[PDB]
């Protein structure tokens, strides 16, 4: 035998200590997927509702946005719904991690809007459209509106973009935690805590708690080092959720007293031209129930051999090669700590 | 180093010389041995300077 | 299970991109995240 | 300053510095071009001599050779020259460490053999000349003369081949250690113990032997490790010269013999192939001169400290840092280390 160390006679072979070591790497990794599952879930349920809830919000601010174009210009329409709906996609495009440039929505969006607004409000009666996109930023029609918007929804888009792509990997590596290989001895020892007492002709006896505590303390001596980024990965994710909705949703308020802003001044623009040419109770609730698992990585060794079967009594037990009357006594965890490190100093960067 | 995806990287073919390396699958069914790869790590020529003018 | 007892119901089946989850600007995941099927009890 | 630690004033900038540094790193390199200069031009002259010395054998082996076909062969000449010369120009730049077939040689040799030998000797009266290339090799008409001569060969000629990549070796890593170049820290602390007591004013102090000593084999930590290997080496290379000119030299007979062995079988063969178509007294004074130099690389830091100016009494001597009545008290390397370990286990597995 290579696990079971053999000290009377021995009711198994070779084979199935290695069927007794498969069960005890599957039997590790169910301990941890249950360790983990709620968590999982919890962080799965909120990305997923947030998301859904980024995207009711845009779609809701699109559709108020045309509302509006279509109740006070109905002049620019239907040309107002096709830069409207390009500026919200681009905007959920952005929401959603694509590369963006939200300086380029804005102006692209004003670039569409001004030559419409010049042909139907300002002078009524195509070819000429790229001369009057280019008035747009020469003249600077628009006064300070494009950058109060492009600041306004800059700032909150990218609190979100990071909220979700936080989110998202919080929830890869609770992945990773149930996946997580261990060593060849640590697997070697999993066997003896667990079934090498069956080899023995044992039935009901279980491992000591002492015994149990040395072996996790073994091979979590790794894992438990994550618990110091993880923590702080809960506190930074808390210092982000101390914005987005009302922007959003102010939109067609600054765009219609831009349009009034740029009408003001007509008389001169055209002669000129004519030369010319309950969120905030979600995240609440979110961060006061991950704070609840901020002992995640701390806890896993007892967690292990406290839904294990071990005699906590640590008399008439199992020491891995014996019935004793008392008990005597890294590179995916680099990537998992790296990707913490990244994430941690992403948020604290925001806030 | 061992990989994740069953690689062998070697960097410096100085702290591993040539050999027969072979690659093993084990599993609680059986064990299979793969074809032995001949890795022979090759030193090139380099002359001298020249000498001085007899 | 299908939230409406008798008649058209609802069943639901969610897609994260987790594994891996995007990071420095990573593509995120192509297609759909929510299957949605008609049911009847 | 960064090198010369300010204890009170100082005379020299931080340029004077530099130029500190530089000239320690130069008096360091001359001390152990020095050190190696003897053993360098040894092995240098041993493998100059004993490359002219085998070619010497080379050439008389050829012409002794031709000498003897010229004399009982005749009718085979001036063919013969020319398979007898490709011969040894093969032998010669195998021995020299050319990429040459030992039994690819003395198969073309009788590849190149046999025809003439057919037309002028056993059936006298260019396009059937490849049918009795073949027939040589079909027929096995030189029995087995042609393996006899392959081994004969092939086991002188591996051994002086490896015999001169050892000396060359034995050259490229004596050639290095001049070449060696240490860590910022020493470069410093070689600063401060040879030139640093010139920035405090001081003209003719020199160093503590002891402070020589804790310096050196700071600096010398790595290529101290490299006298176990080249001790190994020597003593290999010893193990190799306890052979090739009597083998060369007797070429001419084995070949003789040959030519009559398949002159013998005369009558079956023509019808056949109508139908079908002083050196071991320099080694010997090598290696004891060589074994002279076997604590050259434990002795060297010795050598460093006894070559340069220091106080021996280490009474009224410089520190490092003030003068004191009484003292307190590599990727480089790895591949000398590396080359040395493949030379030894190639000389073990020769002999
Ligand atoms: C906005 O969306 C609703 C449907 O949700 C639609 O009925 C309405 O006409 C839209 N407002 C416009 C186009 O003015
Ligand atoms: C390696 O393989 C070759 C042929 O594949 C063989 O001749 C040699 O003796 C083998 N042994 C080693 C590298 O130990
Ligand atoms: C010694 O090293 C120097 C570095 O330039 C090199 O150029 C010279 O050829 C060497 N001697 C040899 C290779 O034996």
């Amino acid at each position: 035998l290579q696990v079971c160390l053999p000290k009377g006679p021995t009711c198994c072979s070779r084979k199935m200590e290695e069927k007794y070591q498969l069960t005890a790497r599957l039997n590790m990794e169910q301990l941890l997927q249950s360790a983990s599952m709620e968590l999982k879930f919890l962080i799965i349920q909120n990305a997923a509702v947030f998301q859904e809830a980024f995207e009711i919000v845009v779609r809701h601010a699109k559709n108020y946005t045309n509302a509006m174009f279509k109740n006070n210009y109905p002049s620019l329409t239907p040309q107002a719904f096709e830069f409207v709906g390009e500026f919200f996609t681009d905007v959920s495009l952005y929401i959603l991690g694509s590369d963006i440039n939200v300086d380029d929505m804005v102006n692209e969006l004003f670039d569409s809007l001004f030559p419409v607004i010049y042909t139907q409000m300002m002078n009524p009666g195509l070819d000429i459209n790229e001369c009057l996109r280019g008035a747009r930023r020469d003249l600077k029609v628009f006064g300070s509106f494009p950058k109060l918007i492009m600041t306004q929804v800059s700032k909150s888009l990218q609190v979100t973009r990071i909220f979700l792509q936080a989110l998202n990997l919080g929830i890869e590596v609770i992945n990773t935690t149930d996946h997580l290989k261990f060593s060849k001895d640590c697997g070697r020892m999993l066997t003896r805590m667990w079934y090498c007492s069956y080899c023995q002709g044992l039935m009901m006896v279980k491992p000591c708690g002492g015994y149990c505590n040395v072996v996790m303390q073994g091979c979590m001596a790794g894992v438990v080092e994550i618990d110091k980024y993880w923590r702080e990965y809960i506190l930074s994710l808390e210092e982000l959720v101390n914005d987005m909705e009302n922007v959003l949703l102010g939109l067609f308020s600054t765009i219609h007293d831009s349009i009034q802003y740029v009408q003001k001044n007509g008389g001169k623009l055209t002669t000129t031209i004519g030369k010319l040419c309950t969120l905030s109770s979600r995240r609440r609730e979110l961060i006061q129930k991950l704070k609840s698992f901020i002992n995640f990585y701390s806890a896993l060794p007892g967690y292990i051999c406290s839904h294990s079967p071990v005699a906590e009594n640590d008399t008439l037990c199992w020491n891995g090669q014996e019935l004793v009357e008392r008990y005597s006594q890294e590179p995916v965890v680099s990537q998992i700590i790296d990707k913490l490190k990244h994430i941690n100093q992403l948020l604290r960067t925001m806030s | 180093d061992t990989r994740a995806d069953h690689n062998l990287i070697i960097r410096q073919a100085r702290l591993s010389d040539s050999g027969n390396y072979t690659c093993m699958a084990a599993n609680i069914v059986a064990k299979r041995r793969s074809l032995s790869a001949t890795v022979v790590v090759y030193v090139n020529g380099g002359w001298s300077s020249w000498t001085e003018w007899s | 299970a299908c939230n409406v007892r008798c008649g058209r119901g609802w069943q639901k089946r969610s897609r994260t991109c987790t594994n891996p989850a995007p990071l420095n600007g990573g593509a995120f995941c192509e297609g759909m995240s929510v299957q949605k099927i008609t049911c009847t009890a």
